[PDB]
């Protein structure tokens, strides 16, 4: 039996910083002590479609009910509603008839998020895409878009701190898969847009001040990814191609069932993922870099931009959990156990005490939201750290 | 203890007179002869180029 | 905005790595010691260690290897830093002038790549063909040691294994062959590979993979003629060489984990091992010769030689003298004797080297009432734990350290002037039957007591017994020892008057700790009064969590119970009573106060500034820093500037922006200063070690904050005026040109703020070491620095600066420490 108690880890940290280069794990292990152990059910939620947090987690992005204006909130922290929950010892806050429970459900969202900006970017009858959101490496701005039929597409960059629209490009005849960042990729201030109808890939670098400058314009292309500023990875239909746009030379081709392609993916899934480009010290989790991740993959492209959160609780090096639901609605709550001892640590459940479900974790904080969506009805719940004192 | 005889000796006089520092401040510009640069391109693309050969 | 000046009072003392070789020439035996950012070079002579040089580096030395490649008359030194600056150095001497040149330098950081749990590993081939670095999971960086090429092209090889415990280069291989221990879901195994530079790849190793002990954690490469490798775990020691395989499980070593090793004989017949308990073993390889003259292993034999300091590194020097570099205690120079002494130990100590680390807590006390501050520190851990008393003066002025050993771990210290005694929280380890492992201070007290509170494991487990010790201030003898309840840990300790009560109390925050629970769910705030040489429990309060920190706050008790910051009033029946609560926290680890302001340092949410409203009887969140950081200490420099030390060895200063126009903007603290100290700061405290005479009003600095770190470093943070800050920043920029760095690392890169999330150049901080180094460069170089510089001489106008002006300015700066 090993000491799992947080006091042991705190004292150990005080007397020793470990070997050189290990001080990151000395604090990553703290997520096995502090976790979202409480759940408030059916929180009142403003008329907006929530999307995600910023890579640094300071901001939160929502799309207004008009589908033409962007709402930027500031995240107040996972302790933002601790005082509201005192005396409610337990693991969940059941949806009850008492006035305190409905009061908490009415105050929680405004406790956690504070509106900062409402920027009207869409025009000419265009609507913002719900799933299109990219963040710059400095996290100073966000990339959004607005619109098989063809329509005029528009791309915008918005400063998050100030809310001012910085730059915008337009495309009279464009067909980009703006949903889930499919037709868009960002890597180290290199932004690539993928025009499927025009069979085109367009490149820009973004300035720290937030402007677009043209770089270049280049079986059928289906999807895109950017391995680096020197190499694209294109799809055809399937066939995969790694190509160089500086030397205009095809580097490699692959068939979708090829085995050497599969082994190279197993070798460099981490490089294909680009989980946490926004900083120099990274902690990716993938089959290319973890024992358990490769174990699950072996027991069983291209990658979308920024599709993987860096949440430490989703890191397989720290927590054992069922892989089916979080990387329709889960028939069961997802349980998270510790890796070191296997003991149960915390449960997360999106359902009220088929429907589409979605789970959002803070990139580092012990905070999460869960959304259940139907044809016309939404329900959101808040999972957060809670103690009674 | 038969395992402690014949301990290695460099100089027989070392520590034989034992009884129970200046900071170096470099000022002369001496140009380094070599520089340790890493492979600029990442391992995946380097492997792809190698396999292209 | 913020104008700060950081200097070092005591240089780091904890030994991180020790190596030995022929560095200064082909005839000197050199001992090279890495104390964090420092590299000390000693020459082994007939009189012991002769300190030859000391080199400050712009990074945290992680790797240190000596290698003598072909065509070289002596050893070259490879040094990797924690920011991945790699440098190969050559020691050159020209009679009286010593030049440590940089044969090669570069940066081998990879932007993409997960740092490994076991850390940075740097190995050099026995034939000096290459340098291998394990920096990230599933990657091995190779630097080939060519001569003709102008650039050393370091390339990565994809390492199939993802969790490597230890790597080594094997001896006696015609090609560079590596052997490493790795862990996978199937257990732990040992594997070997060959490094092909032409193909830039790993080819199949010499001998096969083998399943090994669950705790196998060390790899030793045995030189020729033996070859092979020794895998050392917790309960067994194995030797593998092709089909040859030996294994032993000596009962003597099972007690604790072996952490360090060294090779005594050049042919590897004998090895030194040191374990966490402080014991030193000799590993013996018995050889047998075949009829053809070959030499093969016969058996492994481990012997216990005695007890030393808890060894971070071992280095056999010469003629039976071993350097034991300790991280948790004083380093040693110890001698192995043929015959055991009266105590049955072959190990006899010769020299000890002071190590203040880890400075766990500290307090500034004017013990002699002469007006000068003395520093009392809780240093060390386990059997090395002690109190260090640090004075500034003449035996030039230096630091003088006195050691009071406790033989157990000290946790917190507080000073009670009325009782003329210190209160020290301490812990010791006992074996569950529980019996004390060794005599300690908590057991040799004159009088002792045990908790009588009624308000609230397998065989062989280790349990912690916590004690509150009352220690005299003159003799530093343990007057009283109070053992707390079973499974109870004392965390925080304060000494204050409360309410209208004229009695001065010790107040201890405790918790109940069980290995299965993630966090404490019970704790006690216990109020003792030490009178008549006896400690009595005046009061005690049950709280629903661990009392992490308590500070007296305007005659009340400010405590932090888990995520709650609570205020307690000392009533007339002499019992505590809640006044107000602040629940919005993840974990209120650190508390500081000034006036009505509370600075709460959280586990992962940076600092938060609250104010107590006297006329409402509740708190109010004045502002908070929204940039997340893993605090380890907080401090309030002044009413608007808040200092903070974070986990990745960085200091920052936040500002209460009173210039903001909206109440929403006033809710944010602006990070006006960033700096990379390179140390893990444990404790901040207001004070100074120098005489604060009336004639000292000419100092251009305001404030003085001491900080104590894990590596035994003591540093001082002060504040400068704007014009002084500008002048010293110009000094910084010019000295960055005049002084060249060892390994050629830019000072701006070294001091840059650098965490897991952001990387910005240092701002609002002036490196005091660089500024004070100006006083020792050559006078022509000083003319070079001072040239064309504009200085305000004090008449209100700016003129062309002269050397004497800036000499006296810096001379005034060095009078603060």
């Amino acid at each position: 039996i090993q000491n799992q108690n947080v006091i042991h880890r705190l004292e150990r940290r005080r007397i020793s910083s470990g070997k050189a280069g290990t001080h990151w794990h000395q604090v990553r292990v703290f997520h096995q002590n502090v976790f979202p152990n409480f759940t408030v059910v059916n929180v009142e939620k403003p008329p907006c479609f929530l999307r995600k947090f910023s890579p640094d987690g300071r901001y939160f992005i929502a799309f207004s009910s008009d589908q033409t204006s962007l709402e930027i909130y500031e995240y107040q922290g996972c302790q933002a509603a601790e005082d509201l929950l005192q005396g409610y010892e337990g693991e969940i806050l059941s949806n009850g008839n008492d006035q305190r429970s409905v009061n908490i459900r009415g105050r929680l969202f405004e406790r956690f998020f504070v509106l900062l900006h409402i920027t009207n970017v869409a025009a000419n009858g265009e609507h913002l895409n719900r799933e299109c959101s990219l963040f710059t490496d400095d996290c100073r701005c966000v990339i959004v878009g607005s619109a098989s039929p063809l329509e005029d597409y528009s791309l915008h960059i918005i400063d998050l701190h100030t809310g001012r629209l910085c730059d915008t490009r337009t495309f009279k005849c464009d067909k980009v898969v703006l949903s889930h960042n499919q037709g868009l990729y960002l890597y180290k201030n290199i932004l690539a847009i993928l025009s499927v109808q025009q069979q085109t890939i367009h490149v820009f670098q973004v300035t720290p001040e937030g402007t677009f400058i043209d770089v270049r314009t280049i079986l059928r292309m289906w999807k895109m990814q950017l391995l680096d500023e020197n190499h694209l990875f294109i799809k055809y239909t399937s066939f995969f191609v790694v190509y160089n746009m500086v030397t205009t030379e095809v580097i490699a081709v692959f068939e979708n069932t090829s085995d050497e392609l599969l082994e190279l993916f197993e070798n460099f899934c981490d490089l294909f993922r680009n989980a946490t480009l926004h900083s120099e010290v990274q902690f990716p989790c993938s089959a290319s870099s973890n024992n358990f991740a490769r174990q699950i993959q072996r027991r069983f492209l291209p990658i979308s931009a920024q599709s993987y959160s860096g949440s430490p609780y989703l890191d397989l090096s720290l927590f054992s959990y069922d892989d089916k639901w979080v990387s329709t609605c889960g028939d069961h709550p997802i349980r998270f156990y510790a890796r070191d001892s296997g003991l149960l640590k915390f449960e997360i459940q999106a359902g009220l005490l088929r429907r589409l479900v979605a789970f959002t974790f803070h990139p580092f904080e012990p905070f999460a939201i869960s959304v259940q969506r139907t044809n016309a009805e939404y329900v959101v719940n808040f999972h957060m750290r809670h103690c009674c004192t | 203890a038969d395992f402690l005889k014949g301990l290695p000796v460099y100089n027989k006089s070392n520590f034989s007179r034992f009884h129970a520092p200046s900071v170096y401040l470099p000022t002369r510009e001496y140009p380094s002869e070599q520089i340790i640069v890493t492979e600029k391109t990442n391992i995946l693309l380097r492997y792809l180029h190698q396999q292209w050969d | 905005q913020s104008y700060n000046y950081v200097v070092t009072a005591q240089k780091p003392t904890a030994v991180n790595g020790c190596v030995t070789g022929h560095f200064t020439s082909a005839e000197d035996l050199n001992l090279l010691i890495a104390k964090n950012t420092r590299l000390e070079i000693y020459v082994v002579t007939a009189e012991g260690l002769r300190p030859v040089k000391e080199v400050g580096m712009y990074g945290k030395i992680a790797v240190m290897e000596l290698f003598r490649p072909k065509g070289e008359s002596k050893d070259l030194l490879f040094i990797l830093t924690a920011k991945y600056n790699a440098c190969i150095l050559e020691y050159k001497q020209s009679g009286e002038s010593i030049d440590i040149i940089t044969r090669a330098h570069g940066n081998v950081q990879d932007r993409i790549g997960r740092p490994s749990e076991t850390g940075i590993i740097g190995i050099i081939d026995p034939e000096c063909r290459m340098i291998g670095l394990r920096l990230y999971d599933g990657l091995f960086k190779v630097i080939p040691l060519d001569r003709d090429n102008k650039e050393l092209k370091a390339f990565n090889i994809r390492l199939e294994e993802l969790h490597v415990i230890d790597v080594k280069f094997l001896y006696g291989c015609q090609a560079p062959t590596i052997c490493f221990v790795y862990q996978d879901p199937q257990g732990r195994h040992v594997k070997t590979y060959e490094v092909s530079l032409r193909e830039k790849e790993f080819n199949k190793g010499p001998w096969k993979q083998e399943n090994v002990e669950a705790e196998a954690s060390m790899v030793i490469a045995v030189p020729e003629p033996f070859g092979g490798a020794i895998i050392i775990g917790q309960e067994s020691i194995t030797y593998h060489n092709g089909d040859k395989y030996l294994a032993i499980a000596p009962p003597i070593i099972k007690q604790s984990t072996i952490v360090c090793h060294n090779r005594v004989d050049p042919n590897g017949s004998r090895y030194l091992l040191g374990d966490m308990e402080g014991r030193l073993f000799m590993l013996l390889l018995e050889k047998e010769e075949q009829m053809d003259g070959t030499v093969t292993l016969k058996d492994l034999r481990v012997e216990l030689l005695g007890e030393t300091s808890i060894a971070e590194c071992l280095t056999y020097l010469d003629n039976g003298v071993v350097f034991v570099g300790s991280r948790l205690g004083d380093s040693q120079l110890v001698k192995l004797n043929v015959d055991s002494n009266e105590q049955g130990s072959y190990v006899v100590a010769m020299e000890t080297f002071t190590n203040l680390g880890p400075i766990v807590d500290m307090c500034v006390v004017d013990l002699e009432r002469q007006g000068q501050g003395q520093l009392v520190t809780c240093s060390g851990a386990f059997k090395e734990g002690s109190l260090r008393i640090i004075r500034n003066g003449i035996g030039i002025q230096k630091l003088h350290i006195r050691t009071v050993p406790l033989y157990e771990s000290p946790r917190k210290i507080c000073y009670q002037e009325v009782s003329q005694c210190f209160g020290v929280l301490s812990s010791r380890i006992e074996v569950q039957d529980t019996t004390a492992l060794r005599p300690s201070a908590s057991t040799q007290a004159l009088s002792s007591s045990v908790s009588s509170s009624k308000l609230f494991t397998s065989f062989g487990e280790e349990v912690e017994v916590h004690n509150l010790l009352i220690i005299d201030q003159h003799t530093f003898e343990v007057l009283h020892a109070h053992q707390f309840l079973q499974n109870e840990y004392a965390l925080s300790l304060v000494s204050c008057k409360l309410g209208k009560d004229p009695n001065t109390y010790f107040i201890v925050g405790t918790a109940m700790v069980y290995p299965e629970e993630a966090e404490p769910k019970q704790g006690r705030i216990v109020v003792f009064q030490y009178s008549d040489g006896k400690l009595q429990t005046v009061a005690e309060k049950e709280v629903k969590g661990a009392v992490y920190s308590m500070v007296e706050f305007n005659g009340k008790l400010l405590a932090s119970i888990n995520s709650t910051v609570r205020l307690y009033e000392w009533t007339t029946e002499k019992e505590l009573r809640t006044e107000c609560n602040h629940y919005n926290n993840i974990m209120a680890l650190y508390l500081k106060t000034k006036g009505d302001f509370i600075l709460v340092g959280d586990l992962m949410r940076s600092v938060l500034l609250l104010a107590y409203k006297p006329m409402e009887g509740n708190f109010e969140e004045i502002a908070r820093d929204f940039n997340p950081n893993w605090m380890s200490a907080v401090e309030i420099l002044d009413d608007d500037n808040f200092l903070g030390a974070e986990n990745a060895f960085n200091l920052f200063v936040c500002q209460k922006d009173s210039a903001a126009t909206t109440d929403e903007e006033r809710q944010h603290l602006q990070e006006v200063g960033l700096f990379h100290l390179g140390e893990f700061v444990n404790v901040f405290c207001h004070g100074s070690l120098v005489m604060q005479n009336l004639g000292e009003t000419s100092t251009p600095t305001q404030g003085s904050v001491l900080f104590g770190t894990v590596n035994g470093m003591i540093g001082l943070v002060t504040s400068l005026s704007e014009s002084w800050y500008n002048l010293l920043l110009d000094m910084q920029n010019r000295l960055n040109k005049v002084i060249k760095s060892v390994g050629k690392i830019e000072h701006s890169f070294w001091r840059s703020f650098h965490t897991e999330r952001k990387t910005e150049p240092a701002t609002g901080f002036i490196d005091g070491d660089l500024i004070e180094s100006f006083l020792d460069i050559s006078r022509p170089k000083m003319q070079e620095v001072v040239a064309n510089l504009q200085y305000d001489d004090g008449s209100g106008m700016k003129r062309e600066a002269t050397a004497d002006d800036l000499i006296k300015v810096v001379e005034e700066l060095t009078r603060i420490h």
